[PDB]
RNA sequence: GAAUGUAGUAUGCGGUCCUUGCGGCUGAGA
């Protein structure tokens, strides 16, 4: 039922903040984990739910290139509706419906719920690179093969969905294992004369091999191409360790950003009585991808211009590639901006 | 909660959920006494075949301190907790 | 805690003396603190003789035993001053009526807490560092040296007996020479005449308490 | 043994411990609010710096020679200041927890197998000092929300 | 989120950034990103001090808005006249805050799920940060990370105001230098050779001219022509670029620690354990945040600020070359930065 | 997708009252809340939970197949044998989705046919 | 398995505490002056580096300076108090920054090859950037340590 | 005997308030 998929690479460019409040517990206000490994991941309908609303806003404000030409809603409501239309667009002025494109890719309103579906299936953020302290260098991206495994076994959804044979022959030589006091690391964090990185608080022994960081370099190269969201991916690549799989775990579970956030009383000048909660937060430069599944649009009576599933991934390649959004809220106080990098695979 | 709890800390769980999910201190108040008076009638369904305990809730009496004489005091509160709160889910759920 | 054994507050930036804010809000509470046991010792004890006798305890605890030596004096009169000001301000609302002379104008008790803070209210008078003027910066020296030569340094340490031995062995603190100019200001947040009550007990107590280290030595004074 | 019996065993032990607290010092209200703010505070100090670091942050505020780190030695009566009284009664708690439960009678008889926490931490290896973590988080915010509900400020 | 301004944190006085949620060798640490260690300000706390600043210029009537004094008592009984003495009650007694206030940064908590606020905080990062030097007293130190995080936020505030032409200026910025390497001005460079003395280590100079002269444009656009009270060309020779390492050691040591103590007036001298250390940032710290502005969610807006345009020219001619207080120790005279308001 | 042997070390056979108890209450319970662009909060009684069954989640059906009436079928579906092998090859190392939130990435697994 | 560091620093500076408190339990005097220079040494290292530290803890204890190897310092062979606890402080902070909690333990040292102080004398500023960190953080265990279990004056 | 769809745990919140790096020491001995 679904034709193409895009992957959809996330690299957070200030702490992210996705409130999980089905939690028991009044510590803190926790981000959302997958609870059977405990990795940070953020829920499709949370990553749905912004791409929906900024892709409502540009076709609300006539942003939207289409086959690179613009996107008139209001035009394209005319010929697609002809009767009714100026009826219906009284709905979307209203803020009742949402306009056409956003209908026919992610779904049409509340209110709309049993006419048809969206044409897009947003998966769910899972962890690709996690940025932990170093010793040497400012900081390093962390990764284990779980990740990688579970990053390998992504693209054999997407050579399955669209029948490809090279996508799952991109990894296929992946063959990698960890002891938990070894790694593999670049240049940029190995101490001097000592083949050891410390990351966080844990001494590892640096393993002896290159090949694992190469094709796991290029990898991203494939999705992301050359720029890797603003910087050169080589002068990244000697920042990258990979660690064991439950060393990876505690990174996730504790390295994690930590605020103690507070209110004060005007009046008084001091804190507040009771007015103390803390928040825990992904840490900013943290890699983590998605991946949208798009099928036919169900909707019927639809512009030329997004007929198939190819003519729809082309709108939301071009009107995401290399754009800013706020994941999670807590966006008055400046948390939860991501760059997002989309591209198809091979 | 109502899976793990026991007639000694009931009233100081409930009054701090009371406060903490409250308005004022006075609204919390009121809304633990109505907890605490209306959860002591509940019909429980124990795995024995027990009616006496259902007997004594029926009226309103030394039930309690029979609560204490009985064996499985823990099960039957749990119970009375849970059942009041889901009637009260579906009241809210009427009125909403 | 230096090398040198000892040190000197010296901006990061420029390396120049100043006197810290916390220094002088520091000086002023203190001056302020036995300006009020001055005038006022006996009738305070007399008011809050529960925390003078609670005083007078916690200092038989640490200090030996001393079960009644408790001399009521001066001391005694500025810890519990610093006692109500620091842990009971609550019961400073019965003194507030009380004014002490500094200068020429008088300040109330109550003034005076509100100008330092409390541990639930925050302070309406802000205590801003003090900066030598640059101009003279040239012409006189800024800094100078000064010694410590302590004779019967064992005497005082090991408890060896005085006399004419002991070799004393010197060394050398740096120091801001005297007539050098600076410049201070206190700045309020509800009321100015809070700031230039401020700023009065503050010139009173560089005049006559002095700020920084042998404030009992005659080091560190101020004068018009 | 269960998920809802460990959290049975943890509001029974943390209404115990609380309840003592309140019993013994409830003529001095400025020790129950010292002892609830710090434990409102101990979890996150714990997540951020370490079970081993906060442990010690705790001893260190004791105000007396301290033989041999131990729980069980402790007395929080014999000091005099609120601050004092207040971190040696949540060291005990948290210590008397990770290393006993609520008991050997209880499901739960801790973690460490009778050894004090902080030598727990001194030569284990790091999964059984991550899993002290976790069951030191849980059982304090049951302790906060049982401070919380009783302890009075 | 239609238009961005960008706010320059200039420390005049050591500036604590409270955190109070670690403990360190020098206790009071200040809030820093955990996974690199730069020191912060985040948004949060930035905020509290802009949105109480903002109320008490609005509750004395200072705020001049399109160069017209804001008489919010008539403001809010012309917008809100059916319940106009309701909701000043409710600010008489500080249970809500005044209407520009709720409109500008958000309602108060009393008025939670009322609307959104239309001010989206970023945080401050570290832009300069003041080093010791032999010659040149103190340099101001950056890193390729910290220019690298400069860059991607011009190109959010280009996707923000649609403006490729911005997003351009720094795009030029690609250097690869080791730790014994840097790029310094002349006034930092001992005299006959090529090294630098950084206030514990000696980095040759690595010479490439534009470099500093493309982010000394950087600055002079970002915040005019008068750098916080001194031209930029007086400066341009004092900036120096650092390898990231060496950037990192530097914020982790060259921090101001000050010691301070409590004297107890029984004996004279520091009370039992009555001194404890607190860690400060370097005076003449340059700090940016950028300060995204979208719709005023409120209802019933006055004309004066229905748009977005209307709010960011407010938030400029208030907050700008102005002292607010970030931190604690607001009291002994800590904490202060001059402010500035620039628009890329 | 996964080697065998990468699995082997990880079974852990419990008790029925630690396997009953982990099923209750090991799954993701997600919250989950509608937000109004009017005022950018979220809606009053828009708030709910919804559970979900974790990945990594093997599930095992028996499919029971029987000879089909006779109704003049083609000459490859006569006998069961024949009716079976069509569904096992159309259906192994399939990528199907259960439940109702295919729209937020939820319910797509694989499937492997017992050849 | 894997050990964390911090384990290693806390069992370090558990084990040199330890030690002292017992060797020296008659000496009031040694305890408190070695608790005092444990938390006077961490603003020390800050304000003039750690090789600056390593040195002044020499120039008390009267040793010269380039014949510094702490394997040979007998820190019980100096009669006054004072130098025996700027001889015990030394010989803890550059055996903990040249060999950690041994060859066999997670932290196995981060010069190894000779004394810190010559490591400081001949090696870049990155690298003693990083044995500063270390030595804050087990000058930070050690303080507490000392100001727990150790009597102070 | 056969015969789901639509959905951002978000909105508002300053790790703040109160704390003198103080205490003691002959640039002197012939």
């Amino acid at each position: 039922m679904f034709e193409k998929a895009v992957v959809f690479g996330l690299y957070s460019i200030t702490p992210v903040h996705a409130g999980s409040g089905a939690e028991l517990s009044v510590i803190a206000l926790p981000i959302q984990r997958e609870r059977h490994t405990g990795f940070p991941v953020i829920w499709g309908q949370s990553l749905k739910g912004v791409l929906r609303s900024r892709f409502r806003q540009l076709e609300l404000d006539e942003k939207i290139e289409v086959e690179s030409q613009k996107w008139k809603w209001k035009e394209k409501t005319k010929e697609v509706l002809k009767e009714k239309a100026d009826e219906f667009i009284k709905k979307v002025e209203e803020r009742k419906r949402d306009p056409l494109l956003t209908e026919i890719v992610f779904g049409p309103a509340t209110d709309g719920a049993s006419e048809h579906a969206g044409a897009v299936s947003v998966g769910d953020a899972k962890i690709l690179l996690f940025p932990v302290r170093s010793a040497k260098g400012v900081f390093a991206f962390v990764t284990s093969p779980i990740v990688i495994q579970r990053l390998k076994e992504d693209f054999e959804l997407v050579s399955e969905i669209e029948n490809d044979i090279e996508l799952k022959q991109i990894l296929s030589r992946f063959k990698v294992e960890l002891s938990n006091n070894e790694t593999i690391a670049g240049n940029a964090l190995i101490l001097n004369g000592e083949n050891k990185v410390i990351l966080e608080d844990i001494v590892l022994k640096v393993k002896s091999d290159s090949n694992v960081i190469e094709n796991l370099v290029e990898v991203l190269k494939t999705l992301f191409g050359d720029n890797f969201f603003g910087k050169p991916i080589e002068s990244i690549k000697e920042r990258i360790a990979i660690v064991s799989d439950d060393v990876f775990k505690s990174f996730t579970r504790f390295s994690t950003e930590i605020v103690a956030r507070v209110r004060i009383d005007a009046e008084k000048g001091t804190v507040a009585r009771g007015g103390l909660w803390y928040e825990e937060f992904l840490p900013s430069d943290t890699l983590m991808y998605s991946l949208i599944a798009v099928g036919s649009p169900k909707k019927e009576n639809l512009p030329k211009e997004v007929d198939n599933t190819q003519k729809i991934v082309n709108v939301l390649k071009v009107t995401f590639n290399n754009a800013f959004l706020q994941i999670g809220g807590d966006e008055t106080v400046g948390k939860g901006f991501v760059k997002v990098r989309a591209g198809v695979l091979t | 909660f109502a899976d793990v709890i026991s007639k000694e800390f009931l009233h100081q769980l409930v009054k701090y959920e009371a406060v903490r999910h409250s308005i004022d201190k006075n609204l919390a108040e009121e809304f633990q006494s109505v907890f605490a008076r209306g959860h002591q009638g509940v019909r429980v369904e124990l795995e024995g075949n027990d009616e006496e305990i259902n007997k004594y809730i029926s009226d309103g009496a030394n039930l309690e301190t029979f609560l204490d004489k009985y064996e499985k005091a823990v099960d039957v509160i749990r119970k009375q907790v849970r059942g009041f709160l889901n009637l009260v889910k579906i009241l809210y759920e009427s009125i909403r | 805690e230096s090398v040198y054994e000892t040190s000197i507050r010296l901006h990061r930036n420029y390396g120049v003396p100043y006197i810290p804010g916390s220094a002088l809000k520091g000086v002023a509470k203190h001056y302020a603190f036995s300006i009020l046991a001055r005038e006022n010792g006996d009738e305070i004890l007399r008011i809050y003789e529960s925390v003078k006798e609670d005083l007078k305890a916690r200092i038989a605890k640490r200090d030996k035993i001393k079960k009644n030596d408790v001399p009521e004096d001066y001391y005694l009169t500025a810890a519990v001053i610093q006692e109500l000001f620091e842990k009971k301000f609550d019961e400073l609302g019965a003194i507030r009526n009380t004014r002490v002379e500094i200068g020429d104008t008088v300040i109330s008790v109550g003034d005076i807490v509100k100008i330092f803070g409390t541990q639930k209210e925050e302070g309406s008078v802000i205590f801003f560092d003090a900066f030598p003027t640059p101009e003279q910066l040239k012409d006189k020296p800024n800094l100078e040296l000064d010694i410590m030569n302590p004779h019967y340094q064992p005497y005082y340490q090991h408890g060896e007996p005085p006399g004419d031995w002991h070799s004393p062995n010197p060394i050398f603190f740096l120091t801001v020479p005297a007539g050098v100019e600076f410049t201070f200001a206190v700045a309020s947040r509800d009321l100015d005449d809070l700031a230039e009550k401020a700023e009065k007990l503050l010139k009173e107590a560089l005049k006559k308490f002095g700020v920084g280290a042998k404030t009992s030595l005659g080091y560190g004074r101020f004068d018009a | 043994m269960d998920i809802r019996e460990i959290e049975q065993e943890r509001a029974s032990f943390a209404f115990k411990v609380v309840s003592d607290i309140k019993d013994k010092y409830s003529q001095n209200k400025k020790v129950q609010g010292k002892y609830s703010s710090y434990a409102e505070k101990a979890p996150t100090i714990i997540l951020n710096n370490g079970l081993g670091a906060t442990l010690a942050f705790f001893l260190s505020k004791l105000e007396k020679p301290i033989d041999d780190v131990d729980y069980k030695s402790i007395n929080p009566e014999s000091f005099g200041n609120a601050e004092n009284i207040a971190y040696a009664f949540l060291y005990k708690h948290l210590s008397t927890w990770l290393a006993e439960g609520n008991g050997k009678d209880s499901a739960f008889s801790g973690l460490t197998n009778g050894e004090d926490p902080l030598k727990y931490i001194m030569e284990k290896t790091a999964i059984d000092v991550a899993i002290s973590t976790e069951e030191a988080l849980s059982i304090l915010n049951w302790i906060k929300k049982f401070a919380k509900a009783m302890l009075e400020e």
